[PDB]
């Protein structure tokens, strides 16, 4: 897994933030949008050819400009933050340090631990946590189902 | 008797049969350099060349 | 009286429930540049069995394989266009921005009005007397009961009622004796629940209205109709002629009227046994499609949607107890010429809906506006040399009716 | 003008749903007393005694 | 202010214009060319046939 | 015979004289293709080599 | 001399035979299932209706 940095084009007519957030950082915000353009052929190559293309409305352009290309479709990525209850698991294997609290994301069978370097100890405490999910939407429906991103 | 002609579809393939064609000889053989880029409909409707 | 605020006063707005409730999945990306003006979907097969006591019977009279179709087509253009003089229009007004807001709403409103007209013109089932309004719980439970008794399972049903009918049912709910949450909700918010008697119930301000159409006389069938599956395997429509009508009137039977055949009953489609409504058998009903007049002698010819198939060479496709023959007595529901707003109940797979994409006109500036999941093409141009500009809004719908026997109109009964 | 020969008539490979019924009697009738008692040796019928 | 392009064939250039009529809601296209001929000296060409 | 492309750029307020030019284009593709990878693990002078 | 199969559906067994006529290029199939019923005592069942 790797963390990358990417640019955003047309920021003024693409990026929309939660009205409530008032800080420069935009720290106090719950949801966000990121719009970008595509071609119908790329929209067919990905997603599916079965549903026609339905794009979002902004009605900002065509402002004394000669428009020639009816082959642009606007698709927005949608960011949310949720408070969810997740169960933490505390492995207390004395060898190589004992206190070690972990989340339920990694399971002794999902990752091949097999109690080699871990003891279940206590795994029942539940804590509310802040998590962030991403989805891709258009003016018609859900192109991609929401999935969590690794951050806060 | 089986009447199942509604189970199929009349289809037209996306293939074009070959057509007909002619030949270009005279246009290639005749001269084009002298008159090329010499007449503008704005300036007039004719051009002139001088004899030896 | 000169200075005017830049905010426009709020206006009236309807609601959109039909386009959200109908199925928009099967007919999506199907009317493309290759298919043409129509598309076709297949129909399920059915079989019948034989009863014999012997096993080495390799020579007998077997079944038959017949395949049906359901055709979906496109509609007419829904267009709204305006012309103006730019001086006066740009004096203070926001160049079709205060036009921009109420045009998409008009487009979608006309779309759903025509959709409701199509649904009630093509629906087959009927329940209750038109005069009686909706007052009690049975008037809503009966739709789910009938639609389950027919035998449909694949899908999920809906029923749509006017604003006033929902209030009377909530007032009825207010009188409940044990459900504290329901009583409190009905008392305070006057909102009925989602699942009402087994059917999802939606309240819609916008539902179309129809006039029954003058009629009179004890109608009887003149000529025995042909209702074989070979005849009605593509459209589920049949034409019938009737006698006993008045002398000569225009608009004898309008579009959307319900005619009931007394002596022919419904059948449970799989078990092929009649339907029994607790105390009386349920008769067959059909819907008029186009307006029909009457000529001298009271001879009325009319095309009806929903066919009572009683084929004798392919018994597996029967849907009624007995064949309609000459001399049978028919009736028309409702009174002479009253006008009313019907209530609808239907399965998911009854009528579809789709939209055809529109390409941009060459050398003419244009844009796409999205409203309620629908795309509208807006074009601007300058035909004429008298300070006249023109802007037009376009949308193109497509409709399909899968099976008329999973939907129709319903009313209350005393 | 008269472009109908370019397009084709297509019938999709999708089936509309049908009508289904229910079974309650076959799962509630008694089926254990008569389970394989009618054999080639027994014949057309069998019988049970009365109290 | 009309969408246009050019195309080539056998060393000849042809201008193509694409436009539309809005009210009638139709789309049309046109291809245009303009030729020009000169004859320098008539005594340097003609038609020949086989002698008997 | 020779068939040439068009770019619709030149002859734009300029005097052309020679029609003896042919426009030829190279087209680049990128694909995600399934290939078979083979791993020689000879212990002599280093083992892992794919 | 006929290939057949047996299928199970809702706890019931259906036997299917498949054969063909040789001189007519015709293919046929058939399904079979034998039921059997017993009525032990008529005095432990019947029909019931609502009464006023």
């Amino acid at each position: 897994q790797r963390i990358a940095i990417e640019p955003i084009y047309d920021p003024s007519r693409s990026v929309w933030f939660d009205p409530d957030a008032k800080k420069y950082d935009k720290s106090d915000a719950l949801w966000a949008f990121c719009m970008y353009s595509l071609s119908p052929e790329k929209y067919e190559a990905e997603y599916g050819k079965k549903p026609p293309t339905s794009l979002d409305v902004t009605s900002m352009t065509s402002w004394e400009y000669n428009w020639f290309g009816a082959d642009v479709i606007y698709i927005a990525k949608y960011y949310e933050v949720r408070k969810e209850s997740v169960d933490v698991i505390s492995y207390r294997h004395p060898i190589t340090g004992e206190i070690a609290t972990y989340d339920s994301d990694q399971v002794e069978d999902i990752e091949d631990e097999l109690a080699i370097a871990g003891f279940h100890e206590v795994a029942r405490r539940s804590v509310k946590r802040r998590r962030v999910y991403v989805s891709v939407v258009d003016g018609d429906g859900f192109l991609e189902k929401p999935r969590r991103i690794p951050g806060e | 008797p089986n009447n199942l002609d509604s189970n199929v579809s009349q289809i037209v393939l996306k293939k074009f049969l070959p057509g007909f064609m002619s030949d270009l000889v005279l246009a290639k053989t005749v001269d084009r350099q002298l008159l090329a880029g010499e007449i503008n409909s704005s300036t007039g409707d004719s051009v002139s060349f001088k004899r030896p | 009286s000169q200075i005017v605020l830049k905010k426009f006063l709020p206006g009236f707005m309807s609601d959109l429930v039909l386009a959200k409730t109908v199925d928009r999945q099967l007919l999506a990306g199907e009317i493309n540049s290759s298919t043409g003006d129509s598309v076709s979907f297949k129909r399920p097969h059915q079989f019948s069995s034989l009863r014999t006591p012997t096993g080495d019977i390799s020579g007998q009279n077997k079944n038959n394989l017949i395949s049906g179709k359901a055709t979906g087509r496109v509609g007419n253009y829904i267009t709204v266009a305006v012309e103006y003089q730019q001086l006066e229009e740009a004096i203070k007004l926001n160049q079709l921005e205060e036009i921009l807001a109420p045009v998409r709403q008009r487009i979608v409103t006309d779309l759903e009005t025509e959709l409701a007209h199509f649904m009630m013109n093509n629906g087959a089932l009927s329940l209750g007397s038109p005069n009686t309004p909706i007052t009690k719980w049975s008037d809503v439970a009966q739709t789910a009961s009938f639609l389950k008794d027919l035998g449909v399972n694949e899908g999920e049903n809906y029923a749509v009622m006017d604003p006033w009918s929902a209030q009377r049912l909530a007032d009825a709910q207010t009188g409940l004796h044990a459900s504290d949450q329901l009583v409190r909700t009905a008392w305070e918010n006057a909102q009925i629940p989602t699942n009402f008697g087994g059917i999802r119930a939606l309240m819609s301000n916008g539902l179309a209205s129809r006039t029954q159409g003058a009629f009179g006389g004890t109608l009887t069938v003149k000529t025995q109709p042909t209702v074989t599956y070979n005849a009605v395997k593509d459209s589920y429509q049949f034409t019938v002629t009737l006698t006993g009508a008045t002398a000569s009137v225009t608009g004898f039977l309008k579009a959307g009227d319900q005619v009931k055949f007394t002596n022919t009953y419904w059948l449970q489609q799989q078990t092929k046994q009649a339907l029994y409504n607790g105390a009386t058998p349920i008769s067959f009903t059909a819907t008029v499609t186009a307006d029909a007049n009457s000529d001298s002698g009271g001879d009325v010819t009319v095309t009806l949607s929903g066919v009572p198939i009683y084929d004798t060479t392919n018994p597996q496709y029967n849907s009624v107890s007995r064949q309609v023959e000459a001399g049978d007595a028919v009736s028309v529901v409702g009174t002479a010429s009253q006008t009313m707003k019907p209530n609808l109940f239907y399965n998911k797979f009854f009528c579809g809906l789709g939209s055809i994409p529109l390409p941009k006109l060459h050398s003419i500036d244009s844009a796409v506006a999205t409203y309620e999941g629908f795309s509208i093409r807006v074009h601007k141009y300058a035909d004429g040399d008298a300070n006249v500009q023109k802007m037009r809004f376009d949308l193109l719908p497509a409709y399909v009716c899968f099976n008329p026997h999973m939907g129709g109109q319903f009313f209350g009964n005393p």
